[PDB]
């Protein structure tokens, strides 16, 4: 179990860790989250009290290194930084628990909900999407722009995700354009998949992060990002079996996990209904149809 | 953007444009069959690509064979049209090739901008205007090529014959669309109007009779009087 202390909280703010999240008040005494579950990636994310604009966070993983928040008043928000000193670091730790001014990550113990939404996200690919090599921890909010959205202006600040479109040379091979636009399969297996994912897992990886973004910042590209990576393989007639078995979960812990009263923006009408009725696909995904009619019929 | 009465005159000016109608790509008959079962019989159809400013049409003709043994028939149609219009588009020297493509029906976008996707910078744009272009068949000549043929065959004319040397663009093609109009309300009666007086003929290489000015005026109003009446009658007004 790891620890993610606090220098202070000088703002009132909403701070979330994974899909938890907890009430500061302005100069509230709170040191960090403790018991942090060593073996997945992280989330830290705020929400100022006075700002309900621009929610921001943290992507990392407690075995590449100690991490800590300290806010900073000049860019007024709570910044992510590294200690490199590791006595002063344990040494810091272990005096905010004796004065136990930290809060202890709430998992129960039957709850696999953190592990299925990011089974195949690893923070070496985070670190591509979000390039900043001088941390070991990726800074993500609401209104980043990605690779993709930019092309149609900063591009430090940008979210590289791969970017997907059903009509480029990429996606469609000359004297098979009917064929490769109504069955993506070339599409996704030959040049995605085999090309430039590697595997799937990797781009599962890719699916849960776009996912997560979106989820817990808002982040309108990477509810787009999300949506392409899901119609590409539901618009495959031809897809590995343990690709479709596996969706299939993804997609229903996603859906289980999102807040009831944001499905109106983070999902694309058009995408679900043709990945559930319509698509090659349409049969392989009955976790995820069962759940999707049972909470949200009206937008299908 | 789509085409619609706003940015109309767009058609005349002298950016190159074509317009491409599939609605006479794929036709059949219907019929029953022996046990009594309904089955469809293919006949030669036609992509109608037309430049509106010149008059310069490309009728692609579609022979039965292309269906062959192929499912789906009419969403291929969209693709075989769509390769048509690239394969016509690629075999125009460069400074012939349009700088927009107008399809008349929204449902060919997507396949004409796939096989596009080497020419980025030509323009796939709908329209909003309901153009008469399907009723291109009822042009005795357009139809007897097209009938006859016996393989794959690109057939040009220009639809406008040689009005272009007295009248407009614009004036060229509001004649054309009227015609057409008419040619689809009330194919009959349309014909009949168009051919009554047996002394204007129609020269080898026209489309149209050799009208004068003033005749030309005679049957523009007579094919707007068959329009109204058969919209009164469609609505009972």
């Amino acid at each position: 179990m790891n620890t993610v202390p606090f220098t202070s909280a000088p703002i009132e703010v909403t701070i979330g860790i994974d899909q938890y999240s907890f009430n500061v008040k302005e100069n509230q005494p709170f040191h960090g989250i403790k018991d942090i579950p060593i073996g997945h990636v992280h989330v830290i994310h705020f929400q100022h009290a006075d700002n309900s604009s621009m929610r921001y966070g943290y992507w990392f993983d407690c075995r590449m290194g100690n991490f800590y928040i300290q806010y900073d008043p000049k860019d007024g928000l709570y910044k992510m930084m590294e200690e490199r000193d590791g006595a002063k670091f344990e040494n810091i730790v272990h005096n905010f628990k004796e004065r136990q001014m930290m809060v202890s990550y709430p998992k129960i113990d039957e709850d696999d909900t953190w592990y299925n939404l990011t089974e195949f996200v690893q923070m070496d690919k985070i670190r591509k999407i979000v390039r900043k090599d001088e941390n070991q921890f990726s800074y993500v909010d609401s209104s980043m722009t990605t690779v993709q959205e930019n092309e149609l202006s900063d591009p430090a600040h940008s979210l590289n995700y791969t970017v997907i479109n059903f009509k480029s040379r990429e996606a469609i091979r000359p004297g098979h354009e009917m064929e490769d636009f109504l069955d993506k399969s070339y599409y996704l297996n030959t040049v995605m998949l085999q090309g430039i994912f590697k595997n799937s897992s990797n781009y599962f990886g890719e699916l849960q992060f776009a996912f997560l973004n979106a989820m817990f910042f808002g982040n309108y590209g990477s509810s787009l990002q999300w949506h392409a990576m899901i119609e590409l393989i539901c618009s495959s007639a031809t897809v590995p079996k343990h690709m479709l078995d596996k969706l299939d979960e993804i997609l229903y812990y996603q859906i289980k996990t999102l807040p009831e009263q944001y499905s109106d923006i983070l999902l694309n009408e058009r995408v679900w209904n043709i990945c559930l009725y319509s698509s090659f696909q349409k049969n392989s995904l009955h976790n995820t149809e069962k759940i999707m009619e049972n909470k949200y019929p009206e937008l299908l | 953007g789509a085409m619609n009465s706003s940015n109309y005159a767009e058609l005349f000016n002298n950016d190159i444009k074509l317009f491409v109608d599939d609605t006479n790509v794929y036709r059949v008959t219907v019929h029953k069959t022996f046990e009594g079962n309904v089955a469809t019989k293919a006949i030669n159809g036609c992509i109608f690509t037309l430049n509106p400013k010149t008059g310069h049409l490309f009728l692609k003709i579609i022979h039965t064979s292309v269906w062959a043994g192929q499912k789906r028939l009419s969403q291929l149609a969209k693709w075989k049209t769509a390769e048509e219009v690239s394969a016509l588009v690629r075999s125009l020297p460069k400074e012939e090739q349009p700088k927009q493509i107008i399809v008349t029906r929204k449902a060919m976008l997507d396949p004409l901008e796939v096989h596009m996707l080497d020419f980025p910078n030509i323009a796939i744009r709908p329209t909003e205007l309901r153009l008469p272009f399907s009723a291109a068949m009822s042009i005795d000549k357009l139809s007897d090529v097209v009938m006859k043929a016996t393989e794959p065959q690109m057939v040009l004319f220009n639809i406008y014959d040689d009005w272009l040397d007295r009248i407009s663009s614009y004036t060229a093609f509001s004649r054309l669309t009227l015609l057409l109009r008419a040619l689809k309300t009330n194919e009959e009666s349309a014909k009949m109007i168009l051919l009554s007086d047996p002394t204007i003929t129609i020269k080898s290489y026209h489309l149209w009779p050799s009208f004068t000015d003033e005749q030309w005026i005679t049957i523009e109003s007579q094919m707007r009087d068959l329009i109204l009446t058969e919209y009164g009658r469609k609505y009972n007004v």
